[PDB]
């Protein structure tokens, strides 16, 4: 990302921005206050709600500033006491995007009538008191075809003071085409700024930015004044690292040159990857990383905080123990890792009879340790075969034994508030952010508000949900034999265990909510063999009301259609295990019913062979063990960011109204792909025989280059997208580094004889080695051929003037891996040239504490003082005990217009009493009380810019003046 | 799960109790959804959103009553007005520091050494 100086360079700035997600729903919506390089959160205020159209936010631990943010006007109107900043003002310095009022999300084509807003920046700011006071930030029109709005100029109050910005553009970053099938907007800054102007009272400046094109970037180059022959500051750069280039000289205003002397330091990377015991992983998470253990035989669990590496360098351990239930094996376990809290869901078991499931929390900040929430268990704890669940960062919400349980905190860390509603009839589940969607008579969704109301809003204006009508159809119309045809009773149960699978199989995955729509799909079969799916969609209001219901509908397979081939073993016809047969079986319809049936059967070279005789009786009980053969899974529904995908089909937005597109099958089979990564980097199938490849294309070189990865399947392989690429072949695992940005791959590295674990993650792999059968933790860095990785770091920097140089050294030591970042924990600094001429200083710096320990070193490599932060500390307050400055902000003194400036401070008695007061005929001091016997002071009485004694206008009185 | 039954009967005629087919029957023509799903899943990370936040590098959730005066200070570096105002900060502004620096009056001034 380049800003308007360039890569590495930020210009300051400030605005609110939107983070919707995708989604349209009031909860899932949160407002940032951006200042430079921070950010802050907006939260909404839900307990006054106003009818004035404008709502009101606030942050935590400010609630003396206040926000209103005015949602037809699309303005903020934000203050203290003193100062209030205007946010967006329309058309003015809004940033606002096509996208309908009901659907943020992507979609195919877009509607320019229609918008919304989704950033606001800084328009004006003025003093509550004395308005004339102000100043305004004019920015550019909007740009269609990236969004970007760029600041034009800073207009005057009272004083004329501008500050122009001008701007040259760039024809090479800009986008040159969009190749989603479903389109998202995305922003680009294809502007630089090229010169500012600054007209003020008291001095003029042009100044002028340049800037060089290192490869397909941009960087500042310098900044130069006008009419002045020598620029104020030169940046020149080192591409040492060519995807990374670093500054390694600079000019300063006083014409000195410092320049910045970088080396690749090799540390050897052995020591970052660690084993640890069988029953042991490591499950990442975004700030904290935590392994559990199963210690005595499965009964108790050992909880453990790392970090990111595994190490304990960046983040203290704190262990906890978790108690066996009923002195039950443990058989699974679940982590899920929120900022203040851990979840571990524990399935116990009793005997395979039964499994319960308690979620035990783990509740705390960062000073306080980690400990158990000693919270009654009532509903935390159950053993029913639907037990659904679902973790947030404010709550979480389950569902046992029909009962809907949601636990909450709102404006209090330390207590869960309960709230459960019981619901009915439950055919098919899906549990959103704040509540659960429901499958019953009608489809129902029962929600609970940031206040905790109870909203339950029915969702059925027209025909719906035949889901189990349609389901059981389906089943009927086809006889299914049982398993051995000479007892029907025992053959019962079995057709009856199909028949409740398949019901629990489709009703489970058949109920979505893709963003803010809500899909149910339901299943039948007609007279005629053929398989018919519809989805009914129902499109929810930023309030959780239907916005809108649609109804499509596709095509399964039929069954008069379908065929299935197997290779099959006859071992009365060869003893060749290779020497296959191959049946193909159809459907044929029998009576009323179809009735799966045995054709014909042909060599693997597809002449036909007579069947094995016993093979010809065995033939009719395995087309009975067969049952329904179909793709089943196909008619399930496996939802993306870009659409729902049901029956080899896609639904999608398009200009309003979700629409299905087909979705090839061939990609469903994993037979051939061609999935973009990145910019320049595309994992790549080319055909079916051929190996997984990873094709990439720099934007300069039209030179196609594919890695191969050596795996035929695609089930294997794992994509985390950023940094390695994984796949496990047979016993061995084969592991891709990416170079950042897309930029290529790295080499290859082989694990022989291990597993692959599915906590494996972005920021560390966790394998399990076959022979030892003892867990092994690799970091990310640890990942290299070499066993080495290179940080380069900066060697010296060396101060040059016409009079002196002066060279300060630096070397680094105990490092530690965090994600794809190095840092080092021990840094020894030398002043001078030489270290064994005059000793050092050695500071240790603690990841954890973020407090770090300088200790002088003797040129004998001794410590002469250990601590001296503290004794430059001390000394600094030792100064600072015979000056005193801390005295501005009093009532009692007059001030401007502005407050800025005390014109006269009055100690024994208080401004508010008005005994003292001092007129001073000038622009920033405003009195009313000084009124002419005409009327109030204006411009026509006050001589301005000339010769008084004190400031630099007076006032001249007449007669009647 | 739901298909046990067909890949049993597949399985079950193999040559000499030899894995053969590999797990041929379950892709014959049977689709695979869900790790196609996984696999898009983990390729695709995109922020469609760098307008304001780009080239951004602390945030805060929420503000720390203990780190409010640091969070106040870097704003106030920075040239925003909207906290110092109110959080009596007038005192670490060096302009006026400076301007009432009284000459020849040692208990005015402010400096670090
Ligand atoms: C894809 O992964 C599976 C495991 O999930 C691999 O199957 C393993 O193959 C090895 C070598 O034949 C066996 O020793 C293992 O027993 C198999 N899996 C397990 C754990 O039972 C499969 O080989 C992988 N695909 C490729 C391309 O190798």
């Amino acid at each position: 990302d380049m800003s308007v100086l360039g890569r590495h360079w930020t210009l300051g700035r400030d605005c609110i921005v939107l983070d919707h997600g995708n989604t349209v729903f009031e909860d899932k919506q949160d407002y940032y206050l951006v200042k430079d390089q921070m950010k802050i959160r907006l939260e909404r205020d839900w307990t006054k709600p106003s009818a004035n159209g404008k709502v009101l936010f606030n942050m935590v631990g400010n609630k003396d500033a206040t926000f209103e943010y005015t949602a037809r006007e699309e303005k903020w109107e934000v203050s203290d006491g003193k100062i209030r900043y205007v946010y967006g003002m329309n058309n003015q310095g809004v940033v606002s995007v096509p996208g309908w009022a009901d659907w943020y999300g992507p979609s195919a084509n877009y509607d320019s009538k229609k918008i919304h807003s989704v950033q606001w920046n800084l328009v004006e700011i003025s003093s509550v008191a004395h308005r004339d006071v102000k100043l305004k930030y004019t920015y550019t029109p909007l740009d269609p075809s990236t969004h970007t709005m760029h600041l034009l100029s800073i207009t005057d109050d009272s004083n004329k003071t501008t500050i122009k910005f001008s701007y040259k553009t760039i024809e090479g970053l800009g986008k040159q085409v969009s190749s989603g099938l479903v389109k998202e907007h995305k922003f680009i800054n294809n502007k630089l700024l090229e010169k500012v102007e600054i007209d003020s009272p008291s001095t003029a400046q042009v100044l002028k930015l340049t800037s060089t094109k290192i490869d397909s970037l941009y960087y500042l180059e310098s900044i130069k004044q006008d009419d002045d022959p020598d620029p104020v500051l030169g940046f020149e750069y080192n591409k040492d690292d060519k995807l990374k280039p670093r500054v390694q000289q600079i000019r300063l205003p006083s014409k000195s040159v410092v320049d910045f002397k970088y080396t690749k330091q090799a540390i050897a990377t052995q020591q970052f990857e660690q084993e640890i015991a069988k029953m042991a992983d490591l499950y990442t998470g975004n700030e904290y990383s935590l392994e559990i253990e199963k210690t005595v035989g499965e009964t108790d669990l050992y909880v453990r905080l790392k970090d990111s590496a595994g190490k304990n360098d960046f983040i203290k351990n704190q262990s906890i123990r978790i108690e066996s239930y009923r002195g039950f094996k443990i058989k699974s376990y679940s982590p899920f890792m929120m900022h203040s809290y851990i979840a571990i869901l524990v399935r116990y078991a009793e005997e395979k009879e039964k499994l319960h499931n308690k979620i035990y929390i783990l509740n705390k900040g960062e000073d306080d340790s980690w400990k158990l929430d000693t919270t009654n268990n009532n509903s935390r704890v159950s053993e029913d075969k639907k037990f659904k669940y679902d973790f947030q960062e404010d709550s979480f919400v389950y569902y046992h034994s029909k009962k809907v349980h949601f636990e909450y905190k709102k404006s209090g860390t330390k207590v869960w508030s309960y709230t459960s509603k019981d619901i009915g009839d439950v055919d098919a589940f899906t549990l959103m952010n704040r509540g659960a969607v429901y499958c019953k008579n009608d489809l129902v969704l029962i929600r609970w508000d940031a206040l905790g109301k109870l909203q339950q809003e029915t969702l059925s204006d027209a025909k719906s949900k035949p889901s189990i009508s349609d389901v059981d159809t389906f089943f009927e119309y086809i006889d299914v034999q049982g398993t051995f045809p000479e007892d029907e009773a025992e053959a019962k149960k079995e057709v009856d265990d199909y028949k409740r699978d398949l019901k629990e199989s489709l009703s489970d995955y058949g109920l979505i909510l893709y963003n803010n729509v809500v899909a149910l799909r339901t299943i039948k079969l007609s007279f005629t063999g053929r398989i018919t799916v519809k989805v009914l969609l129902y499109l929810l209001k930023h309030d959780y009301t239907v916005s809108s219901r649609s109804s499509i509908e596709l095509q399964g397979g039929d069954l008069a259609k379908f065929n299935l081939t197997l290779d099959v073993f006859d071992e009365h016809k060869t003893k060749n295990t290779n020497d296959l047969d191959k049946y193909r079986f159809e459907f044929k319809k029998q009576g009323s019913k179809f009735k799966l049936t045995y054709i014909e059967a042909t060599d693997k070279d597809n002449k036909p062979t007579k069947p094995s005789s016993q093979n010809e009786k065995l033939i009719g009980q395995y087309e009975r063990r067969m049952k329904i053969p179909l793709d089943f899974e196909k008619y399930m529904m496996q939802v993306n960011q870009e659409g729902i995908i049901v029956n080899d089909h896609q639904i999608i937005h398009d200009n309003g109204n979700f629409i299905a597109k087909q979705l090839d099958r061939d990609t469903l089979k994993l037979t051939k792909f061609k999935i973009p990564l990145g910019a320049f980097s595309n994992f790549k199938k080319d055909s079916d025989g051929d190996e997984i490849k990873l094709c990439t294309k720099t934007e300069q070189e039209r030179t196609e280059s594919c890695v191969s990865l050596q795996t035929n399947s695609a089930r294997n392989v794992s994509i985390k997208y950023p940094y390695y690429l994984v796949t496990q072949k047979k016993n061995d695992i084969k592991v891709l580094p990416l170079k950042i940005n897309s930029r290529g791959w790295e080499d290859s590295v082989d694990y022989r004889g291990e597993i692959l674990h599915g906590s494996s993650s972005h920021a560390a792999m966790v394998t399990t080695r076959m022979s030892d059968q003892k867990t092994i933790v690799r970091p990310l860095k640890a990942l290299n051929k070499i066993n080495k990785i290179y940080a380069q770091v900066i060697s010296e920097e060396k101060l040059t003037t016409p009079y002196d140089s002066y060279v300060i050294k630096y070397e680094y030591e105990d490092p530690v891996v965090s994600m794809n970042q190095v840092a080092f924990k021990t840094t020894i600094v030398v002043p001078g040239g030489g270290k064994s001429a005059t000793g050092y200083y050695r500071e240790t710096n603690d990841l954890q504490d973020n407090q770090q320990i300088v200790q002088v070193m003797t040129a004998d490599n001794q410590v002469f003082d250990p601590e001296y932060v503290k004794r430059m500390n001390e000394m600094q307050q030792e100064e600072d005990k015979q000056r005193d400055g801390a005295q501005l902000d009093a009532e009692q003194t007059i001030t401007d217009k502005s407050g800025y400036h005390p014109i006269l401070k009055t100690t024994p008695y208080s401004a508010n009493q008005e005994l003292v007061q001092f007129l001073g005929f000038e622009d920033y001091e405003d009195m009313t009380g000084w009124t002419v016997n005409k009327r109030p002071i204006q411009e026509s009485n006050i001589r301005r810019n000339e010769f008084s004694a004190t400031g630099r206008n007076f006032l001249l009185l007449k007669k009647g003046e | 799960a739901l298909a046990t039954g067909v890949i049993s009967v597949a399985g079950a005629f193999l040559g000499a109790a030899a894995a053969s087919n590999q797990w041929n029957p379950a892709k014959w023509d049977w689709t695979s959804p869900a790790v196609w799903n996984g696999l898009l899943s983990g390729a695709s990370i995109a922020v469609s959103f760098p307008s304001g936040f780009v080239g951004i590098t602390r945030s805060f959730m929420s503000i720390s009553s203990n780190l409010v005066k640091m969070i106040y200070a870097s704003l106030m570096v920075g040239g925003f007005l909207l906290f110092v105002y109110l959080g009596g900060g007038m005192a670490n502004n060096f302009n006026f520091q400076i301007s009432q620096w009284d000459w020849k009056s040692p208990r005015t001034w402010f400096g670090m050494i």
